[PDB]
């Protein structure tokens, strides 16, 4: 057991998550008397333990994996002193990085750093970014196979800045002149105009992977990036919760409708559009949209997109807002048509130059046709919407790849790739107070990288294994493979989604009645809210949540009428609009079949390829410099998956020592007799003495293995002998001394 | 995924596709010509039987049989050279790849569907079969799951009704005026 006295304890509390407790008198096989740092005894119970704390030498370490308790308390402690008293913002975990953001600048990145890092192994430093890209720059020199960085994170936590300096790492070891920097950098304003969005809970959330693909030489010159893009959340142009927005652009464009430019858009303000009005949060606190539409312009600018190309953008997206305004009158309950000299159509046919009397027909009808024969069918008012929706995502989806196409010309150099690191930035995982499709493919996203990662660590533990000649039957492995089976395969959460978009009056009510009579009792993960028929709860890989049925059947659905696509191809007006829609099933794929595929062509592009990790954590929710809310950073630990990580990481042999540097540490334990010439043999000895149970310890050909919690034993009935002799000497010493004082006296 | 072939023999018309497509790429009559007339000159690269749309167009020279009357296969060895025409040649499809779908109407006798089947595992060799009542298929077309069905094509008239998905079997109609009785 080893409750004994003077151990200390962590108990769970309100106020901080943890507190440390001290053990005021031994456990003996109901209730623990504790002394606490408020006051000296209040008492704690125990129910059919409180977690151990580490040994005071462990904490502080570089390292949360040589932790001999490995438990949410002591890493919250240690990334706790790590920060607030250290002032070191990086912080190591298994293979990952934990950048812990300090919202200050700091020296740490000057260019002596960068040097002091080149050429370094990984362990022989304190963890830093520098470190992690030095590994990937490495490793590319010596073998053929391509690297990225991963850096997962909510979009607060400064995952830009990570990628700004592993960016500037390389240009520096590179000795490159060439101005990759600069422009990757000035890209940003543009990506965020576009592809960002202001959440429930964050302002600029990235909604969309980004993947920076740096470029080298045969020689290891820089060569300068392509950008691709994942998982942009298209359905979001469209839909907003209370109090979201949609993409930022749209609340920049409307905000600059008093410039003389944009006079022939007919703008309003941003509640005046279907598209933009439906969160009820025009205003972000803090930013003036009316600005940072000026410095996405420079941003253009920067990367030489003309003019008249960035009129052509503005234009399509006021088409898009204008369209969003049409508004369909239901004939009947087979048929809609659209009022006559309706305005918003009119204005709308007026900037993308196309014929009234073609789009208001198109809109309100579709074409079947087969080789022989062709029917012009009418459609209800919700199919109208449907349609007009689907292509108001289309044209933004493509919009999206265009801007990011001209983006990769600006980039791009003419000399050949010979090989490239890739950053690859995304969103972590994700859980609100109302959880919807959005958080739904998020977290199926995060499933599958987090399956990636333990795909790697399992493998590079049984490589780090055979290096030390210890059998691979001991490490188990943990797989959550059962988890995204439930999601992505055949009658999963997705493939009922996808059936029910398409069987005839299909409903969120019908489709979470499927999902019962599918799933409720046959599989582990998969549960019903107690109190509802209406929601379901997945229990993913960080935390069980609760998904709501209402509206994804919406959200998840696309089909473009081709037709309404040829007439916009038709537009004479100006030239974007055409080149937008250059390269079927393709069109009547639903949201959540294309979020699939861009995750298949993601988990495609990093599994040929060496990952390495990065995670950023959010410390305060208010940017103070170097403050530590436990509250919040438990939350980012938990949803980075660090916690679940070295759940995982727990449960094998964390514990990791040098035969000389243990046989340094632990001489103290060790008879002078007992101590041989061999190292090795001595210690076998020794450990298989002080801890009876071999099956807490291996003795690898270079390290000893220990169990978690076994370094702690070790130190403790270290410190327990120490202390029994000292308290012997010292006692004689002072009985030695007053005896002294009694011949004094005498005298 | 390998689609389903969908192929609903209905009588007169062969309508084919694949399953997920909007409109069938295969529609022929389902008439099977023989000639009748002595063939007098030679080298010809003359032809035992024609199927579908060569019927139709040589029809002058041929004798037209309807393999299906009133919904009822009625001549095995027409049926059996329209489907290897349907599936060979029109679709240009080796059915053996993946499963295929059948059509019927309502109430007609127990043997035909025996019938279809052991010919589609026999000899086309299907890896699987499946065969559905037409007015059924005419809901999920008119996006539907509460109607009254009047189906009426060559051959045969049914009506169905159709509650929230259940079907009323008792009052199944089925009528034996169609499109080649208004032609006769
Ligand atoms: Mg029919």
């Amino acid at each position: 057991e080893l409750y004994t006295k003077y151990a200390r304890v962590w108990i769970p509390d309100p106020e901080e998550v943890w507190k440390s407790a001290e053990l005021l008198k031994d456990y003996k096989p109901k209730v623990l008397q504790l002394r606490l740092e408020e006051g000296k005894d209040l008492e704690y119970c125990l129910d059919p333990l409180p977690p151990l704390r580490n040994p005071d030498i462990l904490v502080g370490e570089n390292d949360l994996t040589a932790l001999s308790y490995l438990h949410e308390p002591a890493v919250l402690h240690n990334l706790k002193v790590r920060f607030i008293d250290s002032k070191l913002i990086y912080t190591y975990c298994g293979i990952v990085l934990v950048a812990i953001n300090p919202y200050e600048q700091l020296p740490i990145y000057g260019e002596d750093i960068i040097n002091a890092y080149s050429g370094q192994n990984m362990g022989d430093m304190d963890p830093h970014i520098f470190a992690v890209a030095e590994e990937a720059y490495k490793q590319m020199a010596r073998d053929e196979r391509n690297q990225s960085i991963i850096v997962s994170g909510e979009s607060g936590a400064g995952k830009t800045v990570s990628a700004k300096y592993a960016m500037r790492y390389f240009a520096t070891v590179s000795g490159s002149a060439a101005n990759v920097e600069e422009k990757v950098l000035a890209s940003n304003p543009i990506m965020e105009s576009i592809g960002n969005a202001k959440t429930t809970r964050n302002d600029n959330s990235s909604r969309f992977g980004k993947y920076i693909e740096i470029g080298f030489d045969k020689r290891y010159r820089i060569i300068g990036a392509n950008m691709r893009t994942y998982l942009l959340e298209k359905s979001r142009v469209v839909f907003q919760a209370e109090e979201e927005r949609n993409y930022h652009i749209f609340y920049q464009l409307c905000a600059s409708a008093a410039l003389p430019e944009f006079k022939t858009l007919r703008l309003g303000n941003a509640n005046y559009f279907h598209y933009t009005k439906q969160g009820g949060s025009p205003v972000i606190d803090g930013i003036d949209d009316a600005k940072e539409m000026v410095n996405t312009r420079q941003a253009c600018t920067l990367l030489g997109i003309s003019d008249s190309y960035q009129m052509g953008i503005f234009r399509i997206l006021a088409g898009i807002l204008h369209l969003g305004n049409v508004e369909f009158a239901s004939r009947d309950s087979d048929s809609c048509a659209i009022p006559p000299k309706h305005d918003p159509l009119t204005i709308f046919c007026d900037l993308m130059g196309v014929d009234y009397e073609e789009m208001a027909h198109w809109l309100c009808h579709r074409k079947l046709a087969t080789a022989t024969e062709t029917y012009i069918k009418p459609i209800s008012k919700l199919h109208a919407i449907n349609a007009r929706d689907a292509l108001a995502k289309h044209i933004y989806a493509n919009l999206f790849n265009w801007i990011v196409d001209h983006v990769n010309k600006a980039l791009h150099s003419t000399v050949k790739q010979h090989s490239f690191i890739g950053v690859l930035d995304i969103y972590g995982f994700e859980t609100f107070e109302i959880n919807s499709f959005e958080q739904f493919c998020i977290n199926y996203a995060n499933e599958k990288l987090q399956q990636q990662f333990n795909m790697h660590v399992f493998k590079l533990e049984q490589e780090e294994y055979m290096k030390e000649q210890i059998p691979w039957t001991l490490i188990d492995f943990y797989d959550n493979q059962p988890c995204i089976n439930l999601i992505e395969a055949k009658m999963g959460v997705l493939d009922l989604l996808d059936e029910e978009c398409k069987m005839p009056k299909g409903s969120d009510d019908t489709w979470a009645q499927k999902l019962y009579n599918t799933h409720l009792n046959k599989c582990a993960l998969f549960e019903k809210p107690r109190l509802s028929n209406k929601a379901f709860i997945i229990k993913h890989f960080a935390d069980k949540v609760e998904y709501q049925c209402e509206g994804f059947l919406e959200k998840n659905k696309d089909t473009v009428y081709e037709e309404q696509i040829k007439v916009l191809k038709s537009s004479k007006k100006f030239k974007l609009l055409p080149e937008l829609f250059q390269d079927s099933k393709e069109h009547k794929k639903t949201v959540g079949h294309q979020f699939r595929n861009s995750l298949h062509l993601l988990m495609e592009t990093l599994n040929a390829t060496t990952p390495h990790y990065v995670r950023c954590i959010k410390p305060n929710d208010f940017k103070f410099p170097f403050t530590f809310d436990e509250k919040r950073a438990v939350q980012q630990l938990r949803a980075c998956g660090v916690l679940e990580t070295i759940r995982i990481s727990a449960a094998g042999f964390p514990s990791r020592w040098t035969y000389q540097e243990f046989f340094s540490r632990y001489r103290v334990l060790m008879k002078q007799k007992d101590v041989l010439s061999d190292r090795k043999q001595t210690c076998k000895n020794v450990l298989e003495k002080l801890i009876l149970d071999k099956d807490k310890y291996q003795f690898g050909k270079t390290k000893i293995f220990f169990r978690a919690g076994q370094v702690a034993y070790l130190e403790k009935i270290r410190a327990d002998k120490l202390r029994a002799a000292c308290i012997r000497i010292q006692k004689t010493i002072r009985g030695w001394l007053m005896r002294k004082k009694y011949m004094r006296m005498r005298r | 995924e390998t689609t389903a072939l969908v192929c609903d023999n209905g009588s007169g018309l062969v309508k084919a596709g694949f399953a997920g497509d909007d409109a069938p790429r295969a529609v022929f009559p389902s008439i099977v010509g023989r000639p009748r007339h002595q063939g007098v000159m030679v080298g010809m690269g003359q032809k035992d039987s024609y199927v579908g749309d060569e019927a139709q167009s040589k029809r002058g020279i041929l004798t037209l049989k309807y393999p299906i009357e009133h919904g009822i296969i009625t001549n095995w060895d027409d049926m059996e050279k329209i489907w290897h025409h349907t599936f060979y040649n029109e679709l240009r499809v080796a059915p053996e790849e993946h499963p295929t779908l059948l059509t019927e109407a309502p109430l007609n006798p127990k043997a035909n569907r025996e019938k279809m089947t052991q010919i589609m595992f026999e000899t086309f060799n299907v890896p699987a079969m499946y065969v559905a009542i037409q007015a059924v298929l005419s809901l999920y077309a008119s996006g539907r799951t509460t109607g009254i069905v009047l189906d009426s094509g060559d051959g045969v008239t049914h009506n169905v009704p159709i509650y929230e998905g259940y079907a009323l079997p008792h009052a199944i109609m089925r009528l034996d005026l169609a499109g080649r009785d208004l032609t006769d």
